[PDB]
């Protein structure tokens, strides 16, 4: 998995070399941004529920379409909705992973890879993923740095769809 | 490969949960060591040569028949492949170190490696007390009080025993 | 050359995307240790010419039948001091350049490539500069980070040249 | 590729020289301004498909000939590759950000772009157009007063202004 | 360009071989089913308007807010609308080049390659076209084997966008 | 691969004899029900992403552990392979249609499949039930009595379940 | 093995896709041209004997020396006439395969692979089947496409001997 | 590559029009006279040995100076080059026939040829030669009026001398 | 591989002694016999074609079933392959006898070839005879009194011999 | 061309070494052997004319068809008498080249490749020419090792032919 | 590539010739001479360290500039390919002594050198005086009369000189 | 292993064909040299002893640090002296080998792959055995052609060394 740290064994490794100062410089470097990290992840785990809430209402109110429209890839039903408020947390749930990893490589494995392919078949709108985020992104409520790295996540998740 | 931090992210994703306070916790103090497991790899890497030399001399001291006529260290084209051998086993045992994780270790240097030893004729067990002797020298130099911010680093050493061991129990 | 920072970007390049927290958090890493790195290398150049002068005399005192021996490959003649003492200069010169880059880069490229070459065919004995090396690094009067960056660097040289 | 440390480096050596005090002033003030440097490119990257999306549709709403039948960005195949030129154009942009050098940029990128639109049939002088625009539009991100420390980043501006202009002047 | 004529000679081309029996069967069949291919064509061009007219139409009932909701991506304006047109014609048209040729590869080339990433890049939704596709499938007053050829075109475009 | 013409040749070949009039006539029969076949493998082909896609919404909804987290199909990687898997059953499946013979089928696609699901941990039964689903879309695609001239299809459709059997056959 | 319809197969094999309008028509079109095909593999069939005991007459006419010579490789005793009826019979059977199956690849890989080694290596002059082949098609007797079918894979095992 | 009808796709769409009743016509008529054009490529191609085999002979009594020792054509492995490139001359104008456009003759066959002939040291207008010869030969058997159904196929005759000489121009 | 001289030469080191009298005497001789060993070597070669070509056709009068429709040397492509074997044997053994020694024949062209034919198909046996009969017709070549200097060669055939029963050994 | 010399430089290229003794034990081989070599060659071209005429008519007498049948392939015709002659010289000069050389190397680029696809062409018979060379060699009246030099070039000229 | 002995060949075939008594004779005395080329050879090949290692270093003391920093054979990457383009030129020029033919050192040696230099920035002339030095080493080492059989071997000196001569024009 | 006769199968081996009259000269140039270097095999072996016991003295006079230093790489310990002798014995044992197998095949397996790591692993100096070489070299009172034999591998291994 892609963390600051497997990147830096990754490149000594293909060099087939030990460690050397040049990579141990960027271990320290995560190890310093922890701190604002680990912040971000903690606030975001605790408020998961509020966000996730807030987040899915605001795709419904921005696409009303999604909650009237027959088919099983809307929300105009129980299950859709229950499936729609799920998929929300999949992508809350794993940018608190890259948080605490320090890396993409959680929401690479777990989420972006196939993404487009799934959102392809199951008619799945990226806008409708894209505008809960941005939700996410102005009310997670964290400041300083706390919120650089978190915003750095989102809109990292923002990018891969579109 | 993972390290201590992904690690954690796969357990929690397996079972599709947020991690929990205790699991931030433990994290958090694994941040807080983070300058003690810089300076260990660095000590350690900084004498790669020396461990390696030293610890081969032992072992030849120990077991002459290896370099005797029809050893399997016997000819430069052999010893060369032992020194080698050596030096990537404490290369890649740097790398857990580094990470706080031995897969690193297990997925790229020591699975397949009995089958390997086997295979070509190569004692496993004479491979395991080299290592054995890397590790009592890669430890002394890990936490030799001189020259550094006294404090305790008896875990992380225990920590890094374990990677040794952990690979001399692969090829014996 | 490698450095922190180029290291950074070959490894978005190759996998042909953009620049990530990943990354950048390497970056911060080199950028938070420039100034253990600087003094160093500060130190070193500010006191050049006597570790230089004292590492050769080192080398002549541990191993002298390289001031008396017959040959081009010694010191044994006018010629063959300065040939040494400029050598020992360039050791120096590169270990100060590792620590502005941040990585073994300049020493990668204008001292190791080709080293055991050089040393094999003008019969020079790499354990004649492990002895200098060894010399520096125990009278550059550096103290806390500043003697790890610059030892960390010197130690490299002794491994490559063992 | 260099980075502004090695680029100072390279010079000291091709001279046979230490670095003087100047030298090292020049460059312990790069590092000061370091923090400025890591947020535009976050920034940036951070908005890199509004960046290219927003600057093509400018581009097509400006010279609408580019997607008639018969221009070089009709059809999905032609449109594709010119959104990913852009985006590739930005990419090593940020690269040289970073590095504080435009040595990645223009060997990797840069060179021989002008033979290869030529050879192409590509109007090299409307690609100019479009990273003009993504230069605009990243600058304004990159110093928005707003979500961040107050102080003054007209000096790395400058200097991102620098890059795209090198860029487009390399296809032009 | 993929057609069943040149299809024959790439074949006959990477074994190094002249054309045998095998390939000319292949083109014949071509040439006699080129009869139905050109009447679905001719028909298809001649009825071009009304049915962009009236497959632009189906897509604005079906999903009544790409009219109504603001964004260049929407036919909420006359620029929009006159954008929407116009890629129902390069759809139309590019199916009767397939008729033409015998072949998808007009459309391959033109169309499908770089699809998804237009249809990504520019926030314009597949079901979008599928429902324009759905309407001149329904409408296009062919029979027999002239409806066969040009379904058949009309749902390779379907499944590339799905 | 072999089709269902070079089939019987290969058996003639075998003995060295030429063909008996017993098989001119079968092999003359399959000629003349030459355009039922053209149209299943149109018409199933012509709807492949329909059939893939529902197939595939019905077995999650059957067994939802599938895409639970753990599950084999939990996360977009290996939910996008499953539905590859799907496809690529599918493709080959209409590739024994037009050639009249499970060859292709066999050689190029169920070799192997119960070996790679095993090793990687997938439930060989549950794609078992994902074929069993595309299978009864397919056919009843295929024979739909609306859009096309009348007759019987009977005796291909039989056919054309023989392969879907066949492979799920090879994985269960 | 090749033939129109593994042709086809192949051809969407190797880009990994579905069959297109593109395939069918070229299996339609040896569906088609079966019928001038199986009249060509059956008449052949039926003269079997006669064609084979005329072609081989043919071929000692021309050659009188492969009847008189002395070796293994002639037809100068009965056991080299048997081997020469033989390898007739293997060529009038091959062209009949390649007829019912609609293209070269029963020929290919039952007759042309390694044919020029073969005759190499004992001593068989390849004029003696072109010989043999020549009568054949002069008088196998066929008129219209079903001699034009016939023709079609003689003449291609001509140019193999040639 | 591009055949007769895509050749008239490329054009319409390079414009963005739908084809015209002139256009549909014109193809139309193609189709009409595909029999001939299949008879074509059927007797050239079935009499590709003896074509190449006797235009050579000719070339050589007409120039015995290409295998007099010294001669390019002198030695078996040069004769043998010659006589392989006279049959991918032959073979490239064949599938031009088929198509029914050069295309395919002048990419992958005709262009730089004149500069590898050039570079060789091999008379490029002897080469001219020998596929003159080939043209007269090929037309002789094409529009053989015995063994088929009668009728004009002068205009495919003339189209087909078309190739010919468009490829003995491109190396003379 | 190693040659007769190697052979001791790797002896003596897994010894770690110089050559005794005995084996300089031993492999002086070797020497001295030399010239036998290449005038077997050049008339084997030298007859390669006729004896691979004479015993296939011997054994196919032997065992018919063998080229009957369905055997394993019916049709051409089966026929070549097993003449290249034969040759390809052939030609291993003539390597093991200018070396003196059957390592090339065992690591080059004997090991794995019994699982090859076991995977293929082919009657090993029949090989086995097919090489006997090469043994008989190489070694009446190698040692006819005509067109040489009389002298012993009985021990070189007798060698000669083991090669070849060697390889048969292999497959049988 | 291959000679016992190009393929000993060969050898060390590929190792990218300098030439050893291993191989300048393998020159000083052909330069010994060179004197038996040097006299086959000087005979064979002393007796060139009879050798070749006599060649000639040894096949005439063997494939006395050659003579008689039509056709440009054979020698029924002063020109193809002249043909059938100069080919035989090609063949006797060959040998001498590789005699003189001291290896096949001449014989491999000017006449074994490409030997088959001419042979096939032109319709010649191998063993047209094996005839040929099976008369030189039986009256080249040389002995000792000078036979043994010329035969080994004969037999195998002889071995690429069959 | 071609020795003396092909050279002669290769002349006689373009001709159609047999080789005259003239030929004859010539060649036949390179065969007399032959032990005088195998003691060059050996003795030069003897000698490669010293005579690359003694020609630098007189190199270095003549143009210092190529040492200091920014000359080309500053660093020790640069001088290391220094030295082995040095050992190339002396390996190539060995080849052509064994050979009698300066063919191998053109075909795989010189041609192209003299660009590949102007390219790199490598001052051409400097390696032609590096290579002079060779000569005069190598010849010196090549006629010294101690340790062998006396006799002249003069011609062959000025010989050898040729290639050494041929190389350094290629560049200077 | 590398000799005369591998080499000379390796290069018909890989041309995939039967060994030629090319080879075949090659291994009897190796067989008349053979008596040469047996000569000197035998001489050095009987020899071996003395040459072994003077080489390494010459090595201590040279370079008499080498017995006074301390470190376990020197042969300033009875442990050291004999560890130093075993190595000398090494060289010439290797040389003899290269002698009775003809090629350079024994050394470079045994001897030279790997050299370089070793003698910079453990601090050997090469001029330490290039100086026991020379004296072997000057001592082994060879003449003639047995001279020239042994010392074309000494100076190989000089040359290894270097
Ligand atoms: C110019 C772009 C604008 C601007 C910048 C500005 N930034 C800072 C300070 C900080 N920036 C960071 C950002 C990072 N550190 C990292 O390691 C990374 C990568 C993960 C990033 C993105 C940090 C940590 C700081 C310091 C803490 C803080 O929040 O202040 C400054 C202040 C510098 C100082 O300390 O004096 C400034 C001025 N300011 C503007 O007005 C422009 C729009």
């Amino acid at each position: 998995m892609k963390t600051p740290i497997t990147e830096a064994i990754a490149a000594a490794d293909t060099q087939g070399r030990f460690l050397s100062n040049t990579e141990l410089q960027a271990v320290d470097g995560r190890f310093k941004r922890a701190v604002a990290s680990m912040e971000a992840a903690r606030a975001l785990t605790n408020n998961a529920q509020s966000l996730i809430d807030g987040a899915a209402q605001a795709v419904y109110q921005k696409f009303p379409y999604t909650t009237t429209m027959q088919g099983s890839q809307y929300a105009s039903t129980p299950e859709g909705k229950a499936k729609c408020a799920r998929d929300i947390g999949y992508y809350l749930r794993m940018i608190t992973y890259c948080l605490v990893a320090g890396g993409t490589g959680p929401m690479d494995e777990y989420l972006i890879a196939g993404l487009s392919e799934i959102n392809s078949t199951f008619d799945l709108s990226p806008s409708w993923y894209i505008e809960a985020l941005k939700y996410i992104k102005a009310n997670h409520g964290l400041t300083g740095q706390a919120a650089v790295e978190a915003n750095a996540y989102i809109d990292y998740a923002i990018n891969a769809l579109s | 490969m993972l390290d201590a931090f992904a690690k954690v992210v796969a357990q929690a994703d397996a079972r599709g949960e947020f991690l929990t306070n205790a699991q931030f916790d433990a994290l958090s103090n694994l941040v807080k060591e983070g300058n003690k497991r810089l300076d260990a790899v660095n000590r350690i890497t900084s004498n790669a040569s020396t461990i390696v030399a030293n610890a081969a001399r032992a072992l030849f001291a120990e077991q002459p028949q290896l370099i005797q006529p029809g050893g399997n260290a016997y000819t430069n084209r052999r010893m060369a492949a032992c020194l080698r051998d050596m030096e990537i086993i404490l290369r890649y045992v740097t790398y857990a170190i580094l990470a706080g994780d031995s897969s690193v270790l297990d997925d790229r240097c020591l699975n397949g490696l009995r089958e390997t030893y086997q295979a070509l004729g190569t004692p496993g067990s004479s491979v395991a007390v080299a290592i054995q002797k890397m590790k009592d020298a890669a430890i002394a130099i890990a936490n030799d009080p001189n020259g550094i911010t006294p404090g305790d680093c008896s875990a992380l050493m225990s920590e890094i025993a374990g990677y040794f061991d952990r690979a001399a129990a692969a090829v014996a």
